[PDB]
């Protein structure tokens, strides 16, 4: 998928963005799960 | 008794409050926002019974207690049982210490400032929290899409109101008001069954036909069809066991109860319904967004749980939509809690504690300062 | 990471900045010279919205912010939003050093001299580029020609002129000055849709309805003929999908709009149209210049890319210019790029790095030395 | 039953349709434009009710009818209602035979031709008046200026626009528009209303609301300073009995709700404030009209009944306006029927019959001719 | 004042600019008062 590793490399503005056209339309999940890390 | 702390994911949902920790999978707390009084009051040897501890006790152990929501209409009209209903919470099914953990609060919009600044303070004092912040329950809902761009129909615990939005771009002239709720429909449907030789006025009896709603009452795509049909339709003539004991029989009540909001000259309301509030704020809306709209319909609430929904949502834009643009509404399974797991997220936020309503900030700044430049 | 360098044809068409590499066959960049000002800003998780990136990114993604020109009447009011305009340029879609590669600049006629002063020593500050050198979009149109004789109507970007020529000889005596641009058609035709029972004001409604000329309006060689014809020409009616969804309906408009390049009446200009300057432009000139005018009637710009221009200018010179002499426009289908085209050209022209605007020439002359005995 | 004629002076005021004789002192008719439908539309021993007499009538008995302007935006999205709308007019309020007496009509600029069309020949068919007449609103309330020259702040019943003058001489490129309205204010401060804790939303609670807006709204020549003193301006808490009968609280919204007017921001239009739109027409027109315009600031409008409202203009400008010219805003009393009395004055111009639109004239040339040459 | 007699004496074209200059800015006024004369 790589939006894992691309959205904890995006920007974080566009972490946003990019987990929005990367595949995360979960950005809301990008950043839960990247907190489940740091949650 | 452990690590730097994990919010507090809290939501006043119209009907029942529902919260839980910063990044939860769900919020582990909800219930009715009811207060319950005892009617008759019985004395016996001892006691046993809390005024007011509806929680989810009083339903189950309702009838001579009434019911209250301090949040009557989305607003709230008392407290002092609120914040014992927030208590109850805390420390009965959040069992925890306010101060240990910061918690994100769920205001809707067109609230008047006193009311959070008020919900604040009281928080502050009585529970001490870390500290709070707080956030629109249609914007959190928003979150909890990620859907950046598009109008959402935030038809959920007990409000109505459209969400248009573009990558995250939202009007506040774009977005209207709609008093229709579960309550409602509650009242709605209860006149019915009433005037269709029933006696349907206690409170109870309002659990009851909500109930009764949410697992049998359903939406039609087609009005006139499928009330022709109702006529004769042997099929929908299902009939519940009152939970009484004895069977209620239904009809097209199960789906001519809500259709009402697109309609709400049965109920009443000159407002027009659901679908053309959407379709005037799109036209209000600049002229392209409108395709991504069409994309972005996201539906939300669990009260729109009704079968259809969607369906004649792009019928009846259709219908009003040009057919050149293509419409596409969204509706998750989750959209009650979506809300709360908005919540979850943002609070949980870690990179993004800086908005957060302190002790210091409040205490220098008032409560005046939540107000200004934060919510 | 290459040989000793190839020059930077950098141009800010009056719309659009275009730009390529020394001799390049296209202007690699080319957008509008818009900035972006967000209207409402809302609020979001986290961020992602630049202010003013609008490059080409921000009228899809328009409304919120609103719409800047630097440069807006072909003469620049505010610099810091253009020369970050300038990077967004250099590193986005030329993603490039400055100080790697000499750039040519585009300087219009009747600038005050401060302009293009500031415009160098920032270019040389921020950018640092090898060093520069500038000349005049007419001009460098004017050798994408390659006419060395006859005047050219620099209709183009969102400007307009007249170029007497011979040989590449010009007269500044003879080249005037037409306020007249694509804005200019643009704030009549949005007139026009307007009073005709449309709200047109909005700024993507600015963008949409010059792209309704661009790929619709076209001028007619007659005025009345084809007005009377309008009074029931069945052809004209051509209604198109408004971008938003519903077909926007076009008559006669399709042609009346930039007519008033001809008659400024209705655009409200005591200036004489494009044809009648050029004319008395000729008449100025010395004798026979004029029949080498008449077939060096070199006609330029992409704004002027409507159908029959070229013949309304044989037809209304004939009217005016003698039949005994014999007239000739010119007008590349490559006339908005061929100003690129010739700044590449000219730029690539490695005969001629001695006038090129270098570090210590500036710096010892200062800004001023670039105006004096140079350009 | 008397002399040769008096004219028709009828205005159809975007909110309220006035009218008169021709040189008559005041409308004799003044009423709300607004169509009525009954919303349950009881059934009782017989009737009563007509559907649509709103007229003064309806409001006064609201509730049950709804609102409905064909004019709604300046523009008539419906006739029928319309026309039976001037019927009332002149047979229970003008009580006459309009083909007894001639008739100006008042025509907004930026109509499409179509609109005036109709309304003529549905006035000559329906009204057989003996012909009629038509005049721009804006116009006619200019002549009702006298003031030959100056630009005049139309901002009157339910429109907004500049009217550069002098000595009569206008220039339609330096007259725009703004869509804002005396509606658009409305929505404004009901929003406002209910998001401090009030339930706006219903029609009568409009025309309420509208009138707590005519009978309290001012504005205030400073912003953010009296701003801040609503911080603590124990003055403007002045509460007003709701007229259902509970007094209804008021506080800085009694000022800084038409403020807007100069900043459309918060009421969300990129559209730049009244005063600045007077200084651009300012700008385009020529050199030295400038200081007349100064001296001819003529607003115009009741709506624009605002305390201060003439003073903050002068102040504007000022802040805009070199210091060297001198700034003279007008604004009669008498700004909303002037322009009413303009026209009772045009009409009477018993020297300009000859510009009258008879039935001939029209029927040989069908609706078209009131168009070409003639209005 | 003679506006009344110098307005129903002056040009009519210039009854304008007259009643504009020698006092009757309400030359609407001076139109409709004629009128009522002949109204």
């Amino acid at each position: 998928e790589d939006v894992w590793e691309i959205l904890r490399q995006a920007p974080p503005s566009e972490y946003e963005r990019i987990a929005f056209q990367y595949g995360v339309t979960d950005l809301r999940g990008m950043l839960k799960r990247l907190k489940g890390m740091r949650r | 008794d452990d690590e730097e702390t994990t919010a507090l994911v809290c939501d006043n949902g119209s009907g029942l409050v529902k919260a839980g920790f910063a990044g939860d999978d769900a919020p582990r707390a909800v219930f009715p926002s009811i207060v319950g009084r005892p009617r008759h009051q019985g004395v016996m040897v001892g006691m046993g019974q809390k005024d007011s501890y509806v929680g989810d006790e009083a339903q189950s152990k309702r009838g001579i207690l009434t019911l209250k929501y301090p949040i009557e209409h989305g607003i709230i009209t008392n407290w002092d049982d609120m914040e014992k209903i927030w208590h109850h919470t805390f420390y009965n099914e959040l069992r925890v210490a306010p101060e240990e953990h910061p918690t994100l609060l769920t205001e809707a919009p067109l609230n008047p400032k006193a009311n959070r600044e008020k919900m604040t303070q009281i928080m502050f004092e009585t529970f001490n929290v870390p500290a709070m912040y707080v956030a629109i329950q249609a914007v959190l809902s928003l979150y909890a899409s990620g859907r950046t761009t598009g109008i959402v129909l935030d038809s959920g615990d007990g409000v109505t109101h459209n969400v248009p939005i573009y990558e995250g771009y939202a009007l506040p002239h774009a977005i209207m008001r709609l008093d229709l709720a579960g309550r409602d429909l509650t009242d709605y449907l209860m006149k019915i069954l009433t005037e269709r030789g029933y006696s349907f006025v206690t409170t109870a009896e309002r659990e009851i036909v909500r109930d009764i709603k949410e697992k049998l009452c359903y939406v039609a795509l087609d009005f006139e069809n499928e009330m022709a049909t109702a006529a004769s339709s042997s099929s929908l003539e299902k009939s519940y066991e009152l939970p009484d004991g004895q069977v209620i029989t239904i009809g097209n009540e199960r789906f001519r109860c809500p259709e009402t909001l697109f309609q709400p000259s049965f109920i009443g309301m000159e407002s027009a319904g659901i679908h053309e509030t959407t379709y005037n704020s799109i036209m209000k809306c600049d002229i392209d967004i409108r395709k991504d709209l069409y994309a972005n319909n996201v539906l939300s609430g669990g009260t729109t749980m009704y079968p259809g929904i969607a369906d004649r949502m792009q019928k009846e834009i259709t219908a009003l939509a040009p057919s050149t643009m293509k419409i596409k509404i969204i509706a998750p399974p989750e959209r009650k809690y979506s809300v709360w797991i908005g919540g979850s997220i943002l609070a949980s936020l870690s990179t993004f504690q800086q908005m957060w309503i302190s002790k210091q900030e409040y205490d220098e700044a008032g409560p005046s300062i939540v107000h200004r430049k934060c919510f």
